[PDB]
């Protein structure tokens, strides 16, 4: 991690980096996971201290030196793709990037089944109902807010039960539930870390949400869908696809609509 | 027409037997449904003052602790060490 090879003296912190993938090495295979990668190499151009330009060549150096170290593979993660030195992204190095993003209405419903797996849920318990209400929250927030929300049925019930000592009756703990007004207390304690950031995602939007406007829906699906569900027709006419369409007029009349409603019928973000 | 209340005086002598009493050494022990009911409290106290609620919602929790007593029971320390009693 960034911050402490950064703690670490001049001289102290290439070393260490450099131990770090000789250790790799001697137990390949094996994945070396250099966190907060903006903070160990931010951009060169950006920086007048010495010691943070000499650890991005040392970074640059040591990530050449994989095609020595058989099986190794260097992950990286970074808040901003845009916060690194260029140098990192050439062919090799760092060539592969995904990115992870925030999840959708979807994923966080997922997310919130996944930190439930040993709980017990009451009868109205609706997680869908939660992952549709936590807008702008990642998972960290989720698994906060699961965790809450068992803090307060186990305060509820189990601290009228359970013996200052060691350990808890199984049956006790197994005979919890935790009910729906357990996870809306938590989702009024509960911030979200990820609210500013643009969520792109396929929209719930569908044609039955618009009234009106029969031939404006047929002419989107002729401009989105039709040159991808039938090129052989624009190829034989050698037709060049639109890459766009502007509406215009009054507002208040559904524009915004229409274009959620075709991406959604064709399953676009 | 109304009866007439009665004082009904009656004058006590303390006992020095009455505040003899010992604990068992367990008493200062907490249990379980006391750390249940005190956590509980601590929660509803926060809550309390973090709700947003007008003047009208207020007067309904604080109205249903206001109307139980109409009578009362007075008592007089007398410097001889009689305990003097009525009702009024
Ligand atoms: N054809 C329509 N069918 C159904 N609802 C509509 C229609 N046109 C407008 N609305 C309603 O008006 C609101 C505003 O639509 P929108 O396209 O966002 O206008 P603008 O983009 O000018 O603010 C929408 O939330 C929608 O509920």
């Amino acid at each position: 991690n960034g911050p402490e090879i950064m703690s670490k003296l001049a001289g102290e912190s290439e070393s260490n980096l450099r131990k770090a993938f000789e250790e790799a090495e001697k137990n390949a295979p094996a994945i070396i996971f250099i966190d907060e990668l903006d903070a160990i190499a931010p951009k060169r151009e950006k920086t007048h201290g010495e010691v943070e330009r000499r650890i991005v060549s040392q970074l640059l150096t040591l990530m050449d030196g994989l095609k020595q170290r058989a099986h190794v593979i260097v992950m990286a993660a970074t808040n901003r793709p845009n916060s690194i030195d260029p140098a990192l992204r050439r062919f090799g190095r760092f060539d592969r990037e995904v990115d992870i993003g925030i999840p959708d209405a979807t994923g966080r419903l997922e997310i919130l089944q996944i930190h439930t797996k040993n709980m017990k849920l009451a009868d109205d318990v609706d997680l869908e109902q939660v992952a549709n209400e936590t807008h702008g929250h990642v998972g960290a927030d989720l698994a906060a807010l699961c965790s809450e929300a068992a803090l307060q049925a186990i305060r509820k019930k189990m601290d009228l039960i359970d013996l200052e000592d060691e350990t808890i009756d199984a049956e006790v703990m197994n005979s919890l539930a935790v009910t729906m007004d357990d996870f809306r207390w938590a989702l009024s304690q509960s911030n979200p870390s990820a609210l500013r950031e643009t969520v792109v995602e396929v929209p719930q939007v569908t044609w039955e949400d618009i009234g009106g406007l029969e031939d404006v829906k047929r002419e989107l699906q002729e401009l989105v869908q039709y040159p991808v569900e039938h090129p052989d027709k624009f190829l034989k006419f050698g037709m060049t696809p639109s890459k766009g369409v502007l509406f215009y007029g009054p507002p208040g009349c559904g524009k915004t609509l229409l274009a959620k409603a075709i991406a959604n019928e064709c399953q676009a973000n | 027409v109304r009866a007439k209340l009665d004082r009904q005086r009656r004058v006590f002598q303390p006992s020095p037997l009455a505040s003899q009493f010992e604990l068992p050494g367990d008493f200062f022990n907490l249990t379980a449904e006391e750390i249940k009911r005190e956590q509980r409290l601590r929660s509803e106290a926060v809550e309390r003052l973090s709700v947003l609620r007008t003047k009208a919602m207020r007067e309904k929790e604080e109205q249903r602790g206001l109307r139980k007593y109409n009578y009362t029971l007075l008592r007089v320390r007398l410097p001889d060490g009689c305990l003097l009693q009525g009702t009024f």
